[PDB]
């Protein structure tokens, strides 16, 4: 095509899939869309405090072209919830539609999207936006200096962010140990209207693959040492939806208050980047130490 | 970093509190006997109720402390709800406390709780006051409804006077070591009007600007409040010095209009020395200048008819 | 980019040392923020003064260049319910700086916009959070401000812009266009800019294009009057001097012509008349109180419309009959 | 030719580009400029009616794009429009932010196209003080791609925070000196035949409004020409159209209000008010004649000019006519 960016596809759970886990992060706000030789990315954050970033490849597409050559990447701004509506009215009849083509023209161009059926054809154009000076890249997680790291099952996971989620949790707590003769300690203690409760994953290489405690440089290990983190349930939760395509799930949390957890489920592939609260108050810490000890 | 005086130094004993003498000797035997009933603590801005509260509910608990207390201000949410379940549950949770001492309910700014909440907190009163002790704290006692106000204890805290203001100034510099004049001590007291916060706060700030706290280093950041200013326009027994001084102490400093005649009719509301027919006079006139400011014509001609008026009237 | 913008944003200052007129309050910031001491502070003044270009300007040098990152800025274009005080303000004050860069902040413009019950909710989220997060509320109406949340803030009040100051940056900005400006024109802009910029700056974009060739036309005060439609000071004068001196036939025909001359409008000719008799030595005070009644009856009159010649026939009656009393 | 004659005379003859708009040079010379130096400012236009504030408006935006990419850069809101503090806060906020539209090949060729769109907010003052608030950092951030353009007759009623952002431009009034050219061309241009002094006549009494002039010169014309005598209009029947009182019936009343008897003012007011003369009309008119006439003494004068100018302020708050004008007349004839 023409276009400086076009892409299609055949695979319509993709896309259904990345506005499903968009979702969580607010049904009116904005998006924003980076496109690039390497794929497309849908990128959103919440209050400064949390960010989404969701990658779709080239792979995904049966096509894929990017013509763009002043700028190795373009950047655009779209409303959600104008997606939304598009996309619920016209994947009414999810069983007819065979194709999806995505197009952008470049800046003060609308984002195209077009759905093909075997005979007709429903295209619609999406206004651009200015992006916000706040910069996404400004949530992330220093790769020097890891606290900890920690490889999860995705349906473990899910089952105990679904936990969480029933019982009203209002404050998550993410509590990582490790010691000699191979034992971790990895569990999410969570302050709700029940009071404290503990989920504790298993020490088994078939849900909790491996944990390592860095002393907050990303090489030492250290036995012995507690790593908690202390987090909001209203911005821990929003990744239960990424969880629940989830084949496997990396936590790695740094010594600045960043948590990254990196999900996989030719794929798509989601980042979620979220700050800790300042400090853990001396109720919570004690009602911890007694739960874990 | 480094904290702002303010914070830094909040007392955190009974004792360290200035003012009102003999509500805090109350409540120091409050807190050393433990038979606390259910209070409201009522006050101006920046006196020390919040602190009092706080600093009682330690010296009574103790390390129990973090199991005892529940507190709650305008920042959370206070609906119905929350006094249904998570009041409702901390009153009927069991706590082995020493003799005498209960778990304390702090309900910080209750004036601004919702109708159905106030009136829902009556019956876990009557149900869980064997257990359980409320506390609140409000700038207007009468914001909280009569049936809660029933089964308080009431305590008003009155403006702190300068000499408890110069003694906490005179603590703090002493902590601090900070160099300082008599006149420099005076302006900050006499512009923090009452207000330990505000004193605070333009002692750090003139300490931040200069380092020595006197007279003219103080007022260079800090100005003499503008009601005072608004008394000595309205009692000003010619036109013309009326008309100076809104001119060169209120105009041309950048005080709106708006905030100028709201001022005026708090002041005139004040004005002991006045006849009552010359107030209630110069109230109208008040009145109908701010309902010309209101509809957009904020100028300066309006504020000098208002007082060409109000002179004329004194007359 | 910058110069397709308007005057009063392509010369919005970037660093502190580029405001003007505020010496005292910008001294005091940055030695505060030199030994990192920033309070919770509240910015009051009237429009065009440099509140919010300060305020920027101190969290450009705080955090540098990527200040974008670590300041929450909300204004009156943004809903501040308190539902969003309780949920977004709450949660970023009370979450961690991003790369532990000291405290984060939170810019309240136009504060005065925001309802009673989200500025209560204010109180306890401002004191809990201190030693995290600085707070600073800018305001041109203190009244709107609740006495909780003015107790908290560090206070500092923004003047009018002094002469000195605004000659300073009108002379930055004629060396950046290619631009001259006469003495006479300079002294018209700073007694109409009534000490606010952006008026400053507004009527010498309009001036500049005035000029037919600004490269080398040379702005006047005819330029600025014909650019503002105000009268001269000559006129004014002019009138003035018939409405007490003359007839009322000559007066009425006297104002008229001054009017039809260059279409001059009768608030404007009141409020430069009113300028004149501040400063008149009257004997008799009653004469005062008549003159400031009867003509501030008549700018709110004609602020609703009405009859034009009626309400300039008024003028004259009020300034005779007020001026009978010096007799 | 029926369709060109479908349209009143104000709508067909306003003007179509900025060089059509008469006696406000101040303004348009920048206005006109701003289409080279690419350099629009926020705008404030203020002033009485009919001066042409909104045809500028039209015109600068016709000049700018063109008529097809005007479309995708123009937000128009006026009184007729919900403009609540919820619409400045999402619907013009998300035109403000949203991103300039891409100009065709023609479109560039043919029109300068600058790089920002317009949001013009006719009839400014109707808008309330909050939602005036809203508009400011909307306007300060976004200034690199939008450009607000506030209307108001009553400046008065626009926030001094907005007054500050826009640069602002004052129409003057539209009278005999500097608006008698357009009106000779759009007489000229329909075939009117009227009598020296008739325009002039006509600018008079509109008092600074030339849509009522058109108006009242299309009235005239079209009782002219189904008269079909070929005759030239004449100042008498401009002065019946427009509703002005008779030179005659103005002299009885000066004659009763001289007499000073208290019942026969109230039996000729009585009587008078039945032809439903408006009042506003009667009191310019009562003005006129007094504060001209040279048989009077100041202190008469100063009185008169108060209780004209209080009258006429009673007026304008919809006051009923009967009341006002009896109660003036009383007052007068006790001076
Ligand atoms: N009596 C006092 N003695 C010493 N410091 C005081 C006193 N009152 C206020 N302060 C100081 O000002 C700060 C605030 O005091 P508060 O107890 O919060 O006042 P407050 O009456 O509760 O204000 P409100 O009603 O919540 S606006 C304290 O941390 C102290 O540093
Ligand atoms: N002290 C100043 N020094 C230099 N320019 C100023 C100054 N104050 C205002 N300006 C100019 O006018 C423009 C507006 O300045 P602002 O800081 O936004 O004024 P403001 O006090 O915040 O107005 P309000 O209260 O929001 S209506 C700036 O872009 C500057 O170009
Ligand atoms: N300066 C003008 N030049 C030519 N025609 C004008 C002019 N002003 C008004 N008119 C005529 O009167 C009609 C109305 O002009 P407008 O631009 O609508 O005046 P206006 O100032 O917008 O009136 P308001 O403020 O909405 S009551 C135009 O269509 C023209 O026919
Ligand atoms: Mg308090
Ligand atoms: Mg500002
Ligand atoms: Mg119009």
């Amino acid at each position: 095509l023409a276009n400086k960016f076009s892409a299609s596809t055949v695979h319509l759970e993709h896309i259904t899939t990345a506005l499903s886990c968009l979702t969580p992060f607010g049904s009116k706000d904005d998006v924003l869309i980076f496109i690039d030789a390497d794929g497309l990315s849908f990128v959103r954050e919440n209050n400064h405090v949390i960010k989404i970033q969701l990658l779709l490849s080239r792979e995904l597409f049966m096509s894929y072209s990017y013509r763009n050559e002043t700028e190795d990447h373009m950047k655009l701004c779209v409303k959600i919830n104008h997606i939304l509506d598009s996309v619920s009215v016209m994947n009414r009849n999810s069983d007819d539609i065979v194709e999806c083509t995505l197009s952008y023209d470049g800046h003060g161009s609308p984002f195209v999207l077009i759905f093909e059926d075997s005979f007709i054809s429903e295209r619609v154009e999406y206004s651009t936006y200015l992006i916000k000076d706040f910069d996404t890249n400004g949530l992330e997680l220093d790769r020097e200096r890891i606290s900890f790291e920690a490889i999860i099952k995705g349906e473990a996971l899910h089952s105990a962010l679904k936990d969480l989620k029933e019982i009203g949790c209002k404050e998550c707590y993410v509590y990582a140990k490790t010691e000699a003769n191979d034992e971790n300690v990895f569990a999410l203690i969570s302050k709700s209207q029940l009071g404290f409760s503990k989920i504790k994953l298993p020490s088994n290489r078939s849900i909790l693959e491996k944990l390592q405690v860095f002393d907050g440089d990303s090489t030492t290990v250290i036995d012995g040492f507690a790593v908690i983190g202390f987090f909001d349930f209203t911005s821990f939760d929003k990744i239960r939806k990424s969880t629940k395509i989830a084949s496997k799930v990396l936590f790695r949390m740094d010594v600045h208050g960043v948590l990254s957890v990196n999900i996989l489920s030719p794929g798509i592939v989601i980042e979620v980047c979220m700050l800790e609260k300042e400090s853990i108050d001396e109720a919570a810490q004690t009602e911890i130490e007694l739960l874990m000890e | 970093l480094q904290l702002p005086w303010v914070e830094k130094y909040r007392p955190q004993v009974l004792s360290d509190i200035v003012g009102n003498k003999e509500t805090i000797d109350r409540l120091q035997q409050i807190a050393k006997d433990g038979n606390m009933p259910h209070m409201i603590i009522s006050g101006m801005p920046g006196i020390g109720k919040t602190t009092s509260v706080h600093c009682l509910a330690h010296e009574l608990l103790g390390r129990s402390y973090a199991d005892g207390v529940l507190e709650l201000n305008a920042s959370d949410d206070r609906g119905i709800d929350v006094v249904r379940n998570q009041i409702k549950h901390f009153a009927q949770k069991k706590l082995h406390l020493p003799p005498g001492k209960h778990k304390i309910v702090i309900l910080d700014e209750a004036d601004s709780m919702t109708a159905g909440a106030q009136q829902a907190l009556r019956r876990t009163m009557e149900l869980y006051s064997n257990s359980t002790r409320f506390a609140f704290a409000c700038n207007q006692s009468n914001k909280i409804i009569e049936p809660l106000q029933s089964r308080c204890a009431i305590l008003r805290y009155s403006k702190l006077s300068d000499e408890d203001v110069l003694k906490r100034l005179l603590q703090i510099i002493k902590l601090e070591d900070v160099k300082y004049t008599n006149d420099g001590l005076e302006a900050i007291i006499f512009t923090a009007e009452g207000d330990m916060r505000q004193a605070i706060n333009n002692l750090q700030s003139t300490v931040a600007g200069h380092g020595l706290v006197n007279a003219d280093n103080v007022f260079k950041i800090v100005d003499s409040p503008h009601p005072l200013i608004v008394k000595k326009m309205l009692l000003a027994s010619n036109l013309e010095d009326s008309i100076q001084i809104l001119r060169t102490d209120l105009w041309k400093k950048g005080y709106s209009s708006i905030d100028i005649v709201t001022t005026s009719f708090r002041v005139t509301k004040n004005l002991a020395q006045v006849k009552e027919s010359v107030r209630l006079e110069m109230i109208k006139e008040i009145g109908l200048t701010h309902m010309r400011i209101l509809e957009g014509v904020g100028t300066y001609l309006q504020l000098a008819s208002m007082l060409a008026k109000i002179h004329k009237l004194n007359n | 980019s910058k110069e397709n913008l308007p005057w009063v944003e392509k010369y919005r200052p970037e660093t502190l040392d580029e405001v003007y007129g505020q010496n005292e309050v910008i001294t005091t910031v940055r030695k505060f923020v030199d030994e990192g001491k920033l309070p919770h502070l509240l910015f009051y003044g009237p429009p065009g003064t440099g509140k919010t270009s300060t305020i920027v300007a101190l969290a450009r040098e705080i955090y540098g260049k990527n200040y974008s990152n670590m300041v929450l800025e909300l204004n009156a274009s943004d809903d501040r319910g308190i539902d969003v005080v309780r949920n977004q303000i709450k949660d970023f004050a009370s979450t961690r700086q991003i790369f532990s860069k000291g405290f984060k902040l939170i810019i309240l413009d136009e504060a005065d916009a925001m309802t009673n019950a989200a500025q209560n909710a204010l109180r306890r989220v401002i004191e809990r959070y201190t030693k995290n997060t600085r707070f600073c509320v800018l305001a041109n109406y203190a009244h709107k401000l609740t006495p909780a949340l003015l107790s908290r803030c560090t206070r500092f009040r923004f003047q009018p812009l002094p002469q000195e100051a605004i000659e300073r940056r009108i002379a930055n900005v004629l060396v950046h266009e290619k631009l001259k400006l006469s003495p006479n024109a300079e002294k018209a802009l700073i007694e109409l800019s009534n000490g606010d910029m952006r008026r400053v700056l507004n009527v010498l974009q309009s001036c500049k294009a005035t000029l037919d060739n600004p490269d080398e036309d040379e702005i006047s005060d005819d330029v600025i009057y014909e650019c503002c439609g105000a009268p001269r000071p000559s006129d004014l004068k002019a009138v003035l001097k018939s409405i007490l001196e003359d007839d009322w036939g000559t007066a009425h025909y006297t104002l008229n012509k001054v009017r039809s001359a260059k279409g001059l409008a009768l608030i404007d000719l009141i409020e430069g008349i009113v300028k004149i008799l501040e400063d008149y030595e009257l004997q008799n005070e009653e004469t005062r109180v008549h003159l400031l009644t009867k003509l501030a009856d008549i700018e709110y009159s004609i602020s609703k419309g009405g009859n034009d010649q009626i309400q300039g026939s008024a003028v004259i009656g009020a300034i005779k009959a007020s001026f009978e009393n010096e007799t | 030719e029926q369709s060109l004659a479908q349209q009143p005379w104000v709508e067909k003859y306003r003007p179509k580009n900025l060089d059509e708009v008469t006696a406000q040079d101040h303004a348009v010379t920048v206005l006109k400029k701003t289409l080279k130096s690419a350099n629009l400012p926020h705008m404030l236009f203020y002033g009485p009616p009919g001066t042409g504030k909104t045809s500028t408006i039209l015109a600068l935006t016709k000049e700018l794009y063109g008529p097809d990419l005007m479309k995708s850069r123009i937000l128009e809101l006026n009184a007729s429009d919900e403009r609540g503090i919820s619409i400045v806060r999402e619907k013009v906020k998300n035109f403000a932010r949203l991103t300039v539209s891409k100009p065709s090949k023609h479109d560039l060729e043919n029109y300068p196209c600058p790089p920002y769109k317009i949001i013009i907010l006719d009839e400014a003052d109707s808008m309330t003080a909050d939602a005036q608030s809203a508009l400011r950092r909307t306007m300060e951030t976004y200034s690199g791609v939008t450009r607000f353009c506030l209307i108001c007759n009553y400046v008065t009623r626009i926030i001094d925070p907005l007054a500050s952002r826009c640069s602002k431009f004052r129409f003057k009034a539209l009278d005999a000196s500097n608006a008698i050219d357009r009106l000779r061309f759009i007489s000229e241009q329909e075939n009117v035949k009227c009598d020296d002094g008739v325009l002039e006549r006509i600018l008079d009494i509109s008092a600074g409004d030339l849509r009522r002039g058109i108006t009242l010169l299309q009235s005239a014309s079209k009782g002219a020409q189904y008269l079909g005598d070929g005759k030239n209009i004449t100042s008498t029947q401009v002065e019946e159209l427009a509703g002005v009182v008779p030179h005659d019936i103005l002299i009885e009343i000066v004659e009763k209000v001289k007499s000073g008897d208290f019942d026969e003012i109230k039996k000729y007011v009585n009587t008078f008010m039945k032809s439903g003369w408006s009042a506003a009309s009667v009191v310019n008119q009562l003005h006129e004649y007094y504060i001209t006439n040279d048989n009077f003494d100041t202190n008469f004068k100063n009185q008169i000019s108060w209780l004209l100018f209080t009258t006429d302020s009673r007026l304008n708050n919809g006051t009923n006519e009967h009341i006002q004008l009896l109660n003036l007349l009383v007052k007068i004839s006790q001076l």
